[PDB]
Order: structure tokens, then sequence, then C-alpha cells
């Protein structure tokens, strides 16, 4: 949106039930998580991708 | 709700609010039973030790 | 609920994530995107029988 014209709220109110994709936040799916229950309890694990 | 802006109108409830009877356009279009509330309120809640 | 920690070099906060969604999506009607949406979302059918 152009901030000089409209606010964020007024812009979203034209279609508040619209969805956008997000590749900046992804969802990794490995068999270890589903089958190894030790990886379903990770909490803020410092890892590199 | 003028243009779909229901978020801004929700935000500015302190200003954009008035009773039904005081709406000068609705002095004869609304029945006396559809502008005054005359039913109880059910107060029910529990607490902890 | 899974609060993704804050992402570096971004003034945003710690993001909030859900994968079990129980939502009802409502179309608020307005002319911001196009005029014809003051009545609702259109119904799409075949050109002929």
């Amino acid at each position: 949106y152009n901030p000089s014209t409209t606010n964020a709220k007024d812009f979203v109110d034209g279609s508040p039930s619209e969805f956008l994709v997000d590749e900046n936040i992804v969802t990794m799916h490995s068999p270890d998580v589903e089958f190894d229950d030790r990886l379903q309890n990770i909490t803020n694990g410092k890892f590199k991708l | 709700i003028t243009d779909g802006k229901i978020a801004d109108l929700f935000n500015n409830a302190i200003s954009q609010t008035i009773s039904v009877d005081q709406v000068q356009d609705w002095l004869t279009r609304i029945a006396d039973t559809d502008k005054y509330g005359t039913e109880p309120v059910s107060m029910k809640y529990k607490s902890n030790p | 609920l899974v609060r993704i920690p804050a992402q570096a070099n971004s003034n945003l906060g710690s993001l909030n994530y859900y994968a079990n969604i129980d939502k009802v999506l409502t179309f608020n009607r307005s002319e911001q995107i196009s005029e014809i949406y003051k009545n609702g979302y259109l119904i799409y059918t075949t050109k002929d029988w």
C-alpha cells in the first residue's frame, strides 16, 4: 500500500479475508520429526540451514 | 459502515457512538420496544483459592 | 501455539504461529478494489448450458 494515500487498516479492510504466501517463514517437514518424538520437543534450537 | 472501514470505526468507538433514540433520523422509524433494553443480565463466574 | 523468536534486523516483534486453524472468513463489502463488490463476491458459471 502507498502510505501517503491510505493507512494499513483502511487498506486491509478492502479484503481482510485475503491470504498471502510467505517464503520468509517456512515449515520444514522431515520423517525424523514425525517418527522420532525427541524432535517434537525442540524449543528455540540454534541451528543453521 | 461507510466504505468497509469497520476496523477504524471499531477503533473510534469513543467518538463514533450514540444511542438509538438520539439518532435524529430514527425518531419515528423505530418502535419504543426496539430502542430501549429491559431484560436481565446473567452474572456467572467462579474463582480459585 | 509457537512464538517464533524475533528475526534479526527487523523492528517487528516475535511472530505468532498456528497450524490448527478454526476460522470463519467473512466478505466485507466495499468499492475499494472494484465498484461491483458493494453487493458481494460474484458467482462464476459457464458461459452457456
